[PDB]
Order: C-alpha cells, then sequence, then structure tokens
C-alpha cells in the first residue's frame, strides 16, 4: 500500500484563467502521480501522469474546478505488482462577486490584420478589461479603452502572443467574466489588393500575414488557394489557424 | 514545394483529430516533449512507443522523414523533457498546433 500526495492544492498565480496544481510526496526507484482534473459541467476528465509535484493548464474562471490525484507505484518499486494510493481531492472556485446578469454581455473580440486587437461588449459605475498569455509577468489592464462607460477595448502591441491561449477578465464594480482564445483564430484579415486581368491575378493585402496562410473566395461565388484562375475576399487558412473571419470583399 | 512536407503531416493531424470518433489510441499515454527546436525526434521518440495504433500509422512515418535519424521505441536522444505522460490525442493536438505555428512562420524542418 501507499498513501496519497500531501497538501494536494489549486493555485492561482492570478493569471485570469491558468492555474497551477501542487502536491508534496506522500509518506514511505521513481514515483509516479496520476492527475486527474477537469472544469465542473465536463463529463471528461483531462488525465497525466507526472514524477513532478505540480501541473499547470488553462481553466474556465466562469465555472468551478475540480481535481483528483494518486500516487503511483511502479511494479520495480514493488518488485511485486503495481501499487497505487487512495484519490486525494481538492476544488477551487473563484468567490462569485455581484449577481450574474451583472456580468457584461456580448463580449467580441477580433484581431485585426494579425496586427491590432480589438474587444467589444454591451454592460447590464464601470468596467475594466485584465488580460494575459505566457510571457507576461502578470495580468495587464487596457489602457486605450472604448468609451460609451467603459465598452470596448483597444490593445497595444501583444508581442509573441499567437499560438498560445490568451486570457481576459472583465472585472467591474460585481459578476466578472472570463473569456480564453488563441489569436491566431480570430484573424480577420485586410481585403486583397491590386486585382488585374491578364486567368486572373490578384495579390496579398498589407499585412504580416504571409501568403501560405490565406484562403481566398472569389464572386463574380468559388474557393480557392492560389491566386489566379472580379471580386475577392479573404480569411486566414487551417494550416495557420483552426478558425477565422473573411476579410471584407475588394473592390470590382 | 519546400513546405510540402509540412501541408501533409498537418493535414494529416488535421484528419486523426477531427476524425477520432472514440479515444485516440484507446486513450493511451505518452511522453510530452518541449515544443522547440529539435522537436520532430522527440516527437517520434514519444509517440513510437505506441505500438498497436494504426490511426497513428501514417503520422508515424512522416515524422520519420522529418528526423535525420532512425528513431526505436524506448529510445530517447531528443527527448529530455520526460517527466510527464500526456493522453495521445492531447499529444498530437499539442503538437499539430505548434506545427500550424511553424508554418505560419515559414519553418519546414
Ligand atoms: C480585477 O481583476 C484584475 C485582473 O485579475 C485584478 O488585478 C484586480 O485586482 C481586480 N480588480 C477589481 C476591482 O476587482
Ligand atoms: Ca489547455
Amino acid at each position: 500500500k501507499v498513501n496519497p500526495p500531501q497538501d494536494f492544492e489549486i493555485v492561482d498565480p492570478g493569471y485570469l484563467g491558468y492555474l497551477y496544481l501542487q502536491w508534496q510526496p506522500p509518506l514511505s526507484c521513481t514515483v509516479e502521480y496520476e492527475l486527474k482534473y477537469r472544469n465542473i459541467g465536463s463529463e471528461t476528465w483531462k488525465t497525466i501522469i507526472t514524477k513532478n509535484l505540480h501541473y499547470k493548464d488553462g481553466f474556465d474562471l466562469n465555472k468551478g474546478i475540480e481535481a483528483k490525484i494518486h500516487t503511483l507505484l511502479p511494479w520495480q518499486c514493488t518488485n511485486g505488482s503495481e501499487v497505487q494510493s487512495s484519490w486525494a481531492e481538492t476544488t477551487y472556485w473563484i468567490s462569485p462577486q455581484g449577481i450574474p446578469e451583472t456580468k457584461v454581455q456580448d463580449m467580441d473580440c477580433v484581431y485585426y490584420n494579425w496586427q491590432y486587437l480589438l474587444c467589444s461588449w454591451k454592460p447590464g459605475t464601470n468596467y475594466n478589461l485584465f488580460y494575459w498569455y505566457e510571457g507576461l509577468d502578470h495580468a495587464l489592464q487596457c489602457v486605450d479603452y472604448i468609451k460609451a462607460q467603459n465598452i470596448g477595448c483597444r490593445f497595444p502591441y501583444l508581442e509573441a502572443s499567437d499560438y498560445k491561449d490568451f486570457y481576459i477578465c472583465v472585472n467591474g464594480s460585481i459578476r466578472s467574466s472570463y473569456f480564453t482564445f488563441q489569436l491566431q483564430n480570430i484573424v480577420k484579415p485586410l481585403p486583397p489588393v491590386y486585382l488585374t486581368f491578364t486567368k486572373l491575378k490578384w495579390s496579398i493585402p498589407l499585412g504580416p500575414i504571409p501568403a501560405r496562410c490565406f484562403d481566398y473566395e472569389i464572386e463574380i461565388t468559388a474557393t480557392v488557394e492560389n491566386e489566379t484562375y472580379f471580386v475577392v475576399r479573404s480569411k486566414v487558412n487551417i494550416y495557420c489557424s483552426d478558425d477565422g473571419i473573411w476579410s471584407e470583399w475588394s473592390d470590382k | 514545394p519546400p513546405s510540402t512536407a509540412l501541408r501533409e503531416l498537418i493535414e494529416e493531424l488535421v484528419n486523426i483529430t477531427q476524425n477520432q470518433k472514440a479515444p485516440l489510441c484507446n486513450g493511451s499515454m505518452v511522453w510530452s516533449i518541449n515544443l522547440t527546436a529539435g522537436m520532430y525526434c522527440a516527437a517520434l521518440e514519444s509517440l513510437i512507443n505506441v505500438s498497436g495504433c494504426s490511426a497513428i500509422e501514417k503520422t508515424q512515418r512522416m515524422l520519420s522523414g522529418f528526423c535525420p535519424h532512425k528513431v526505436s521505441a524506448g529510445q530517447f536522444s531528443s527527448l529530455h523533457v520526460r517527466d510527464t505522460k500526456i493522453e495521445v490525442a492531447q499529444f498530437v493536438k499539442d503538437l499539430l498546433l505548434h506545427l500550424k505555428k511553424l508554418f505560419r512562420e515559414g519553418r519546414f524542418n
């Protein structure tokens, strides 16, 4: 037999959804820990086995988190069968303040031309937006808001921000809203430019976006990944992102 | 072209990641890799251990050509970070994602 890990705890560094789970070795080769966890409301458990005394991941802070772990002994240790300990359990869940529906609504974001992030929402006193992603020492607040009270945010330059979880919390003073997504998936590019006839051509809009990352749509409707074969529209393709917004159409 | 290798590997990972009705590779666990330089090999050194899963046959074949050297199960040169295993279906989502990143960054090997 073996005992479960000690001090099983979920820690919030305050990164707006990025959480640590921690534990100390149990009492009494190499030792393993099987950690399961999930957001309460999910029917499936995220699973992992580690020799470390901690694990980290992004969670829905709108919801509660529950986790279970159990020491795991390899049969080399035993020199017999595989011994395992009982589940240790912990939970963590943001003390909800204010009455929900005091939580802001219609939250919408776009990463215009993979360059400038905009976030917008309707209310239900004033609102604040914070964000974070790995790299950042701590969660930052928006500077250039969009007033009308704050109902928007226009982000600074987000260096090294794509292809990793992006966290947002909308405080108030009441119920905070939490949002997570990855920038590459939320890009509305600029319409293609310099359309010419010669099979007809056109070229890449002005942006940081490479050409390989583009899918073109053409309503003269049709879809293509080359730039040849009138009006054309664009969108980031699935070699660069998972989802995407179509650019506006070009001129005839 | 030069990106063709990457292009088609990504397609594959996208396939077995939308086309996994039941848990991918019977929910088998594999060593997680540090997703950075010399990781094509780390990725193969990891998955190579999943024997009996055909759903990942292609993927592994494709990987072998990205990796200068041949890789055998139980062999860990490139895989230095070997202190955590994750389910295969997460491994490929994580891998898949990192690939898309390299593609966007125009990095093809
Ligand atoms: C709201 O959340 C931000 C980001 O987590 C935090 O820094 C701040 O302490 C909170 N502010 C209020 C007014 O609750
Ligand atoms: Ca995650």
